[PDB]
DNA sequence: GCATGCATGCGCATGCATGCATAATGCATGCATGCGCATGCATGC
DNA sequence: GCATGCATGCGCATGCATGCATTATGCATGCATGCGCATGCATGC
């Protein structure tokens, strides 16, 4: 805890909590992509990303 | 914490604005009577139209839609103030009251697929179906303890979701005294509130074809615990918030989003008295005639459908015996006689109507099933189509294609109206009182006139006895009848909705006369409006008639006459056998006709109409 | 913290007991008028006799003495309740009121040397002297802040010694808003209370000889800030508690014990009117005669001592000029003439009396001194004997042994009544208005009759002019006078206190006649009781007489007559020179006599008495 | 902090404070003792305890 | 009616995000008091 | 009056009880889903 406190007693260890109602949020998505069948080498399993 | 706030312009002004909003003294507002109704009914929440608020105060509506929590707190404070004002005694029972929301939200009307982070911390509306529900669980709010060693009682207050973020100092259950004397919990004096969690999915009818569905999770508080069930179509209005994860050092930065419900909705006198008392017989006469203008002729089928809509009377006795009161009909006819149109109209008009074709649903999906819950290992019951349609209508198109086992299963519903279910570990008797419509094609594609109806129908006598009525429809190619049919069809085709420009792409008791939908000749008569028809049908269904002594002997003598005429009917064949169920059918149709005209007792005319229907349906040339 | 208490038999019963204790309706109690006096005087604490509580309710007194804090809390709650009951408006000003204690504590009456851990957490009484004091400092109780960015004001409450143990969560000063907007402290709206610390030592008179002293530390709260000063003898009643050390891991197990004060004490009409109005001259006649039965004869010295007790009148004018009003006397006599007995009696009777012999106190310890405080580096003033005795009496035995410089220092007090002090960094004028008694032996051991008094006294004319009166006492060995002296001395010796068995080891205006202390002949007269004498002396000292025109010319003419008779007095020598101070002395003695008999103006008889005194004292055969 | 807390969050490090009003106290004194002058060896400084 | 197909159904393994448990030592500061110094006061002769 | 004694007084060093400052990593648990198995239902011929 980064507060100047002289004479006062001090904060304990690991005193921080995340406030959810005071945060900025954005959309998030994950996709799975496969190699084109037109370009997959003969006799080889397709790769993913 | 000794920190307090002395002044806050925004909160005080918002509270004042809501105080002026809910006054209803110099205005035509109704909320005062709403509050009085709430006091009368011991309920503790209110529903307020959003459009009304926007009309009265647009800025407050904008702020409430954009910012939810603080404005909702101000609403609740104002409710507490006015409940104290009107009756301070009643406000003592409950800690704080709550606010519901209603009206057209407009842009915020959002599908489960289109909910995004842009709507966070705002009030949103969502339409969906319910898929998962959980058991009701109590939660502690105020705890009370007693110390036998020192004869002292203490109380602790809990507030977890009241504040946005909680700390380890709170939510601690006390067990020991200051001098380590044991404390005894006293559950009677504590305070608990119920809690439930449900899941909502986007309806398959609305989702894009071929794509996976998306769902939202909802928390139901103490009041709204029992308002939802799985497999139900609902609309939920509430806040959309983030979920605080428990304490840790390293965070990935992804929250969980949960919708906290505030409103849950299941989507759905003088005139009646005068009309009934004046018309009597003309009531059912016009109702049969004005059943569906889109369908030509077939007065008997319209009468039978009306009898289904009104129905019989359920009766119970001392010994626990049950007597059926529902009616059942089967229609068989040539193609293009508009059987499916009739089924669709009954689906639209009836309150609880479910369509289930022949092979669309199997025997398991019709009645019910038992499944072993993997989460707990217990056995649970899942209701089928017929159990959901309690005191309702099930429509079965292409009834002939249904398999034998499904019909044997339907026997239990058709005879007694109950379903018995059993698997080792659980057994139950579920209620399934229902009425059935069915349409089946003839076996030869087209009905053969020369052959007797038994060969054409191809159904056993037991199943035929299960049904109250059988009807046969034919497409006779009379030139004048064809002319009438063509006139009617093309009149309906050329019609256009009023108020719509030509060439564009895409309540009074009696309906206004129309030049095309009715015709010039029909000016001497009128048709009944749909809304009044539904209201009258509901009122008639409520009414409970009684059978008279005059008609009982008459009906019994006619039943004996029919069973003797069994030998007299030599020129014509019989569609259905005459069993003991025929007498109950007679009484049921008599009571349905007595329901049609609001009265107190069953008369002879209803018996005569029932007997005419029976004579027409049971024999054919 | 949401923890609350619902029932507590002991606390509720104790509060009820105090409620019944402070009712005073069916009893002769006075506390109601005490509360009304407190409301009138705007003070906010009460003092209650412990013996009274024990008489009314012994169990409550036992519990309060054995357990302090909880019982004191109950007292304060009961005071709040009754102050609200009598006048709820006044109770709004102050948060909580306080209780003082008084009466004979008995076993708990404890010296600073005999305070032990056995008396911890109890209420104790202690008698001591004050040695160290500290500056008054404010302490924050309620804090108020304002945010210019958001135009919102907040308030925080502090409670440190209200609770036994404090935690780091409290006692935190807020400086930033929830969104890091700076806050501006507003000192006007906050609440502060004063705080002081003092130290008390066991009095050297009570401590065992040759042993080091022991001391206690006391904390003075907001009300009792200015009630103590260094060098003062006080009695303190209060709680004796341990001091919580600040947070740490390893503790030695030794606490600090501090006494928290609750009470601090500085240890110390018709009859008068009738007696004065009836007696007039007989007032001072009897007062002079009944000054001290233990001392035989010497009427003039008794009159002079009475004049000191009554004193003159202090006067001030427009230009800021000051005129002295005190009297000063010097007695010179042979050994065993009871000068020291007179000094001791004046010490006992006078309210503010301090004895300071010749070489017992030096010039620095008489007036004052300046010391550099090592703690701060500043300069502080320490008052001497004469500054402490403001408007009081200083007795100086063996006045002849005093050094010259001390007498030059005493000049400033004797002339103007003020002390001027200066050292680089500080300078002050302290008030030292005072009266002096002095007794000095003759230079030759015994007073020589033939030599003039100037040779015997051996003092300069300036110092003699500083004194108002000079008296010479002799031990004449007349057989009848010796017989009278022996009679008086042996009568006093044989006397025994009534109520004490013989052989054992060790208010009416006029005193009851005694066979031995007074004698059979003195039955026709009586002596005045000491208590009434003190009351009358105080009342007379209050009264402010005025000089009349009749006596001013008379006194001036007699002063001129004396200054001319300076040539006429050929048969006798003069004890003291006649200067301008003699006229002021005449007026002062006249005003003192006018004080003796309660009146409004100075008359001729007082002037005549003053002149008789002057004539007797100023010349001798 | 020796309390069983499951589901509840836990106490920080070093959470204990001494309560002064709930302790038992006794008297305490220290003395200085010197060797007897009757038995101190000749020409030796006395010892203390 | 008997022979066959088969959509439903159940129990135990691993993989992966969140969540849970642990836990004295060294260095700094103010109070008490010795030791050298110069001023100044008081006391004799 | 001048020569001497001396109780008071002040500033900077050390010794000793209290008090102050510091501070991520490793291991455990429940949710999702594959793989082998036996029962049972439904569908032909
Ligand atoms: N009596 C009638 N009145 C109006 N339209 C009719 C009538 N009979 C048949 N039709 C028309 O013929 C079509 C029959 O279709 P459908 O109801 O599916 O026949 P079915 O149910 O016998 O297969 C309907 O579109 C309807 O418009
Ligand atoms: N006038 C008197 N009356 C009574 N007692 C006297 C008188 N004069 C002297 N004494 C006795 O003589 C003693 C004188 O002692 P003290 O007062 O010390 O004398 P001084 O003060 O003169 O030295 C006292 O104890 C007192 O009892
Ligand atoms: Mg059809
Ligand atoms: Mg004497």
């Amino acid at each position: 805890c980064n507060t100047d406190q002289a004479g006062r007693p001090k904060c304990p260890l690991d005193p921080y909590f995340i406030m959810p109602d005071k945060c900025k949020c954005v959309d998030f998505q994950t996709l799975k992509l496969q190699e084109l069948p037109d370009a997959v080498p003969h006799g080889e399993m397709p790769r993913h990303m | 914490a000794g920190t307090v706030v002395l002044d806050d312009v925004e909160l005080r002004e918002a509270q004042r604005d809501y105080l002026d909003f809910l006054d209803d003294e110099e205005d035509q507002g109704i909320y005062q009577s709403k509050v009085r109704e709430l006091i009368s009914d011991n309920q503790y929440r209110l529903i307020v139209n959003v459009n009304d608020l926007r009309r009265k105060n647009e800025k407050r509506a904008n702020r409430l839609l954009n910012n939810a929590f603080e404005e909702l707190v101000a609403f609740q404070r104002a409710l507490k103030d006015f409940v104290a004002s009107i009756d301070a005694t009643y406000a003592k029972q409950y800690e704080e009251f709550y606010v519901g929301l209603e009206g057209s939200f407009g842009s915020k009307h959002v599908s489960p697929r289109t909910l995004t982070s842009c709507f966070l911390s705002c009030v949103v509306c969502v339409e969906g179906i319910v898929t998962k529900c959980s058991l009701v669980r109590p939660k502690v709010v105020r705890s009370v303890h007693y110390c036998p060693a020192t004869k002292k009682t203490i109380e602790r207050r809990y507030s977890d979701l009241t504040t946005l973020v909680a700390f380890p100092s709170s939510s601690v259950y006390p067990t020991k005294d200051e001098e380590n004397n044991p404390l005894e919990t006293e559950y009677g004096l504590s305070v608990y509130k119920d809690h439930q969690t449900i899941t909502i999915q986007e309806m398959p009818e609305k989702a894009p074809a071929g794509q996976l569905p998306r769902s939202v999770d909802v928390i139901l508080d103490d009041d709204l615990v029992d308002k939802a069930k799985p497999g139900d179509r609902v609309q939920v209005v509430g806040t959309y918030r983030c979920l605080p994860g428990k304490k840790g050092g390293y965070t990935s930065g992804t929250f969980r989003t949960v919708l906290i419900a505030c409103n849950v909705k299941q989507m759905s006198i003088a005139k009646i008295k005068k009309f009934s008392k004046t018309r009597s017989k003309d009531i059912f006469d016009q109702l049969a005639k004005s059943l569906a203008p889109s369908i030509h002729g077939h007065d008997y089928v319209k009468k039978a459908i009306l009898c289904l809509l009104l129905g019989g009377v359920e009766r119970d006795l001392e010994n626990g015996s049950h007597i059926r009161g529902d009616i059942n009909i089967l229609l068989i006819g040539d193609p293009s006689v508009a059987k499916s149109q009739l089924l669709r109209y009954v689906l639209c008009t009836a309150p609880r109507a479910i369509p289930t074709t022949g092979r669309g649903s199997s025997g398991v999906g019709l009645t019910a099933a038992v499944t072993t819950d993997q989460e707990t290992g217990e056995r649970r019951l899942e209701a089928g189509a017929m159990v959901l349609a309690d005191r309702g209508v099930v429509c079965i198109d292409e009834f002939d294609k249904m398999s034998d086992m499904d019909r044997t299963a339907i026997h239990e519903v058709m005879e007694q109206g109950r379903v018995t279910i059993a698997k080792a570990g659980i057994h139950a008797r579920l209620n399934a009182r229902c009425s059935v419509l069915a349409a089946a094609n003839p076996v030869y594609g087209r009905y053969d006139q020369y052959k007797t109806p038994m060969e054409n129908i191809g159904l056993q006598d037991s199943l035929l006895s299960r049904f109250d009525l059988l009807f046969i429809m034919l497409d006779q190619m009379d030139p004048e009848q064809d002319r009438e049919i063509s006139d009617h069809v093309l009149r309906m085709h050329r019609y256009r909705a009023p108020g719509e420009q030509d060439g564009d792409a895409m309540t009074q008791i009696y309906e206004k006369h129309d030049n095309l939908l009715h015709g010039t000749k029909k000016k001497k008569e009128k048709m009944v409006s749909a809304a009044f028809m539904k209201k009258y049908i509901h009122v008639a269904k409520i009414i409970k008639p009684v059978l008279t002594q005059e008609s009982a002997t008459y009906i019994a003598e006619e039943y004996s006459r029919l069973r003797s005429q069994d030998s007299m009917s030599s020129d014509t064949a019989r569609t259905s056998p005459v069993t003991a169920r025929t007498l109950e059918t007679l009484i049921r149709l008599a009571t349905a006709h007595a329901k049609a005209r609001m009265s107190k007792t069953v008369d002879l005319q209803d018996a005569e109409e029932a007997v005419e229907l029976v004579q027409y349906a049971y024999f054919k040339k």
